[PDB]
């Protein structure tokens, strides 16, 4: 496993390390959206920061299941439940949860 | 896509914002085929 | 566990595709057996019922008195490999000097063999085809002349950087396969495996490649299936200065180790485009020659 | 004993007293995808009886001037019954089909329809008439839905190919003096184990009059052709929200 | 080792690191209807994975003044996913359920929710206040759909019965200082082998705060309660067109 | 046949309802075993976790030092039959002379036992109940007087003609069961089987009896389940002329061969109607007695 | 935090079917990856330069 840049938005040199992680914080309980990204490993985007995506770049075709492990780095007193979903082909970006 | 199932709850004295780090890799049924050059070529002029 | 009867006695799940027919060996044509006059009531070979959808099973022996004929005529020349493993033109690349198309010394050829009628009509007899192939590259000037020029051919699979110039960094070819050869040398020749992500290429794909509303703008993608798009073939004169001579590369393909499924009616109208079966509507011609009357030759 | 038949599957039964046997496309019955051919890892759903049943989708009128029609599979069922729902909720789908085209008349009517199945039936356009315009058929024509679509130029099956050779495909004829229906069983045909029921039509059904309908003034002039079909061994995978296209 | 758990069914997986075991209603697991108990003759359809999976339907906010809510099964899923479609196309339905109510807070919050399952949960009205009016609860109240409905008088569960005795039903508690979820497996409960998913709600799910939520100014005040549930051993029969009610 | 692995190893279809618990015999109360002082670390019976949803498993022996007690107290009187097989009032029928209700000599009673609190509250402890029953009919004038009157009681199941008068043709009772008895005779008494179309009657049906839009008008049918409606009980004085005396018939029911499922919280608010659990909203009372403070008796 | 990749597999995260995977891993060996000739140097031998 290598770090996936889900937060690939900032681009100025001083803020590059920020791409390495996304935030979560107290919401208003409406099952709000936290983040989204394509699962395509050999496509431009987040996966480009991973060794998998890079090596994948040397092969025309690939086949297999992928996995993403999310690590929470908040304080020990913080708690929470998240819903992470993978939407197979054909499904548009989910409107709501 | 990631959604808040419930909510990020914290007591008095703890930060209202924390971060998540995502690590990814392939499962053991993963394989690749047909070697090709990568789309990037990290060089603009000649390398001295 | 399973306890309810309908589940135990279920067929849900058998992967065994039960087949009604099997192949028998047939190196030669069938022999003819002696036959005599039959004047029977009840037996009637001549009468058929084409509505069923099967071809007539009536044979020579039952329609006329035949002699015995030991037929040793071979059926070898009609196998798929015999029919297809003959190299034919499938692409041409031009590398002119002061022209319009490629005055830069290089050229990118989209790997698609549907630009030539002969070869195309043959493969389109089947819907799905799986095979390896031998490609031969013949190069010379437009007059069929041979000159001392060094060329580089490179296979650029989907996702690899397409050369944008005669000096593009992509020609470093560190991973893609490239071939360096002189026009003086004999035609370059290589073997190519079955590269599709599918179990077979298909000359016809009645569908769209992606989801969404299929509005007018995107109607060009109807019938386009990525499993058939193997990549780009790039060629360039090997130098930093323009070549002194104009060139032409003819690409020949010879299929080998062929398998095909689902026969189709054979094309009977002139071809117009690579990507589709479009035909000239104001010019629909019959499949063959015509005559003045049904009662005269 | 070959002119009489009964097809029962699901909660549906079809009868005919003037059949002409049954065709089993390319000589093989529909079957579920084996663990060797399969590639997707999720456990499929096999609804069975709720989707493998006879759906009677459309009726056309045969006229002395009809040209012939075509329908596409599985396009025809994508919006019908429990089958349609599964086709919409799942990314992957595969199944076989039992097709039964019906058309009866009287012993005084005449005419012959060719009923055939053509895998990967790609449609072409007349290219502006002169062949200089690179036109393409609109969604409504490539995937006509249950209503089917009328052929413009039957002789070339609107795709530059001779209908005279269409018999090289699984088929039957409905010759009014002989039978009043055609039945064709078709296995899953594709170069992949499963595929999208939405973006890809595995094959097309063609019903074309080769010998024109005819009769004398006074005989019933309304001769319908009804299309009934049933999926077989339906399998679906890759669940998510419902999508219509 | 009892506070940690994982529930996987269909293409869905739930995790919890602060559980309090699992309750199996009336001590028995869901199971398909046997050939002895069954009465309808048509072969049922058992979609399996496409419908027996975790559906996350609704979220409510727990407040220092909340009264409590209830949802009805199978009413909650009748319009959701492949399960809903089957419930609509078929007259008969039967299944069990795995219910997982989620609610986490902090080690500085306090409060206790009683999560219970009450078979045949009939609702009553306050009868005009004086008890002289024979009023009846409207469709919106007896079958509130996915949004659930807030209880008017918790003490009597809006049905003239003491909530103090609700623990005689399969249940768990979500005591914030102890666990952040309740899990209850429920078998099919009815006096008939199958029944209408539309006209009959086999049981109700009640989530009621018995010990009010509390915390100090400055602690996250938004404490959601999310309801996730999965049908088990779903069976359907009596196919026909789709009906919503 | 089944060949694909997931189908072979499937559980789709087992009708065997695996149970976590089973019943053991218990004719008497449990005995108490001798116990001594335990001063252990690790073992802790007193501590529980009610969140789990199970009752405390702590016993006398582990909470205090106990002696041995051989308990032979019987548990027989708390079986369902012991609890329910006691006849109670479930219906009253009035047959007055010059009144408003039934001045015609006959009366139709809808068979519903939910009109009396005592009996009702008992059966409503369970959701589903299956049983046979013994019905006893006590008749006399309003003063509890006995007179020489002949009566006819008839059971009219759903679908049979309900008598519309003392002289209705329906009293021919050629198929329905009828009972003829004098007020002077002892109370008539018969046995009734479990007649529902369902496997059990149910005192609660959270649903509607039919499909369609459930608009306001039809909200009276919420909770009404035909499987609980066994029919009509009709009674009449046996004659073509008005009876000389006013009558009252009290109906008593005694359940026997009882089975029940799914316990429920017991009713704690006054009953208002037969068909529903409606309660007086402006009069919600606590379940029991109250006191001034939590620290005083 | 341990420093090892996740050991969670398809089978334990969702209900899976059986799939006999015969996809080769031969093309990703070091020799397959590297034994492809590429440009590494250029030498110029001009006249009047
Ligand atoms: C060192 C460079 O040498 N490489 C030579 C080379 C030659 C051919 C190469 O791939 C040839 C693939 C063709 C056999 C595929 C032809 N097909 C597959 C099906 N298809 C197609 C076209 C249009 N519509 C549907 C299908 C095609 O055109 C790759 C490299
Ligand atoms: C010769 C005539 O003698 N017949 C006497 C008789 C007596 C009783 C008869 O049926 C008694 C059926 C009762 C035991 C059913 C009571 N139940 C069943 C459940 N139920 C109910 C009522 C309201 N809401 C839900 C259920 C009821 O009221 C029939 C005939
Ligand atoms: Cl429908
Ligand atoms: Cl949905």
């Amino acid at each position: 496993e290598t770090i996936l840049e889900v937060n690939n938005v900032p681009t100025n040199a001083t803020s590059l390390m920020e791409r390495l992680r996304f935030p979560v914080s107290a919401q208003a309980g409406k099952g709000e959206l936290c983040a989204v990204f394509r699962a395509d490993p050999g496509r431009n985007g987040p996966w480009q920061s991973t060794l998998l995506g890079q090596l994948c770049g040397y092969y025309t075709q690939w086949s297999g299941s992928l996995e993403v492990t999310f690590m929470f780095t908040g304080s020990f007193m913080a708690t929470g439940k998240m819903l992470i979903a993978y939407t197979p082909p054909g499904g548009p970006l989910p409107k709501d949860r | 896509s990631i959604w808040y199932q419930t909510n990020y709850v914290v007591p008095i004295g703890a930060p209202n914002t924390a971060y998540i780090i995502a690590l990814a890799a392939a499962q053991k049924n993963f394989t690749m085929k047909l070697c090709k050059d990568a789309s990037d070529i990290l060089q603009t002029g000649t390398i001295q | 566990g399973d306890r309810v009867a309908d589940v135990i006695e279920s067929s849900i799940g058998d992967s065994v595709s039960r087949a009604l027919t099997h192949a028998l060996p047939a190196p030669t044509g069938q022999n003819t057996q002696v036959s005599s006059h039959r004047l029977d009531t009840g037996k009637v070979p001549a009468l058929q019922a084409a509505e069923i959808g099967a071809s007539s099973n009536a044979s020579d022996e039952s329609m006329i008195e035949t002699r015995c004929v030991l037929n040793s005529h071979s059926t070898a020349e009609t196998t798929l490999d015999s029919f297809f493993s003959r190299a034919g033109l499938v692409g041409e690349i031009d590398l002119p000097l002061k022209g319009t198309t490629n005055p830069n010394g290089y050229a990118n050829w989209d790997i698609d063999i549907t630009g030539y009628a002969q070869m195309r009509r043959k493969v389109e007899l089947f819907t799905y085809m799986r095979f390896d192939a031998e490609f031969t590259f013949v190069a010379c000037t437009p007059t069929g002349e041979v000159v001392p020029q060094l060329l580089q051919y490179m296979f650029v699979p989907p996702g690899a950087p397409k050369p944008d110039s005669r000096e593009s960094l992509a020609w470093q070819t560190a991973t893609n396969p490239s071939v360096f050869v002189k026009l003086s040398d004999p035609p370059a020749q290589v073997s190519v495996p079955f590269m599709s992500p599918a179990s077979a290429y298909q000359w016809f794909y009645d569908g769209y490649p992606t989801f969404g509303e299929h509005k007018q703008e995107k109607d060009l993608e109807y019938g386009a299936c990525p499993n058939n798009m193997m990549g780009t073939f790039s060629v360039r004169t090997v130098g930093t200065s323009k070549s002194k001579y104009p060139l032409v590369v003819r690409i020949y393909m010879r299929m080998k180790h062929v398998r095909a499924w689902i026969p189709r009616p054979m094309r009977n109208q002139n071809y117009l485009f690579k990507a589709n079966p479009n035909y000239a509507g104001n010019s629909i011609k019959p499949t063959g020659a015509s005559r003045t009357a049904i009662t005269t030759l | 004993s070959d002119r009489v038949a009964q097809l029962t599957i699901g909660n549906s039964t079809i009868t005919t007293q003037e059949a002409a046997n049954i065709i089993v496309g390319y000589g093989e019955w529909p079957s579920y995808c084996s663990d060797s051919d399969a590639t997707a890892v999720d456990k499929p759903t096999r609804p069975d009886v709720s989707v493998n049943r006879f759906y009677t989708l459309d009726t056309k009128l045969w006229e002395k001037s009809s040209k012939g029609w075509y329908w596409k599979f599985p396009d025809v069922l994508t919006e019908t019954g429990v089958f349609g729902q599964n086709a919409q909720f799942h990314y992957l789908y595969r199944s076989g089909f039992c097709i039964h085209v019906q058309c009866n008349a009287s012993k005084f009517h005449q005419g012959a329809l060719l009923v055939a199945v053509l895998p990967e039936y790609v449609i072409g356009t007349v290219a502006g008439g002169t062949g200089t315009e690179d036109t393409h058929p609109p969604y409504k024509q490539t995937q006509p839905g249950a209503d089917g679509f009328e052929l413009q130029h039957p002789y070339v099956l609107d795709a530059g190919i001779p209908i005279s050779q269409l018999t090289v495909c699984p088929h039957q004829w409905i010759n009014l003096r002989t039978n009043n229906c055609a039945t064709i069983i078709v296995p899953y045909i594709n170069a992949l184990p499963f595929d999208s029921a939405l973006n890809h039509c595995n094959f097309g059904l063609l019903v074309v009059p080769i010998s024109p309908l005819d009769y004398d003034q006074g005989a019933t002039p309304v001769i319908p052709i009804t299309i009934t079909l049933a999926p077989m061994c339906s399998e679906f995978a890759g669940l998510r929200q419902a999508v219509t296209q």
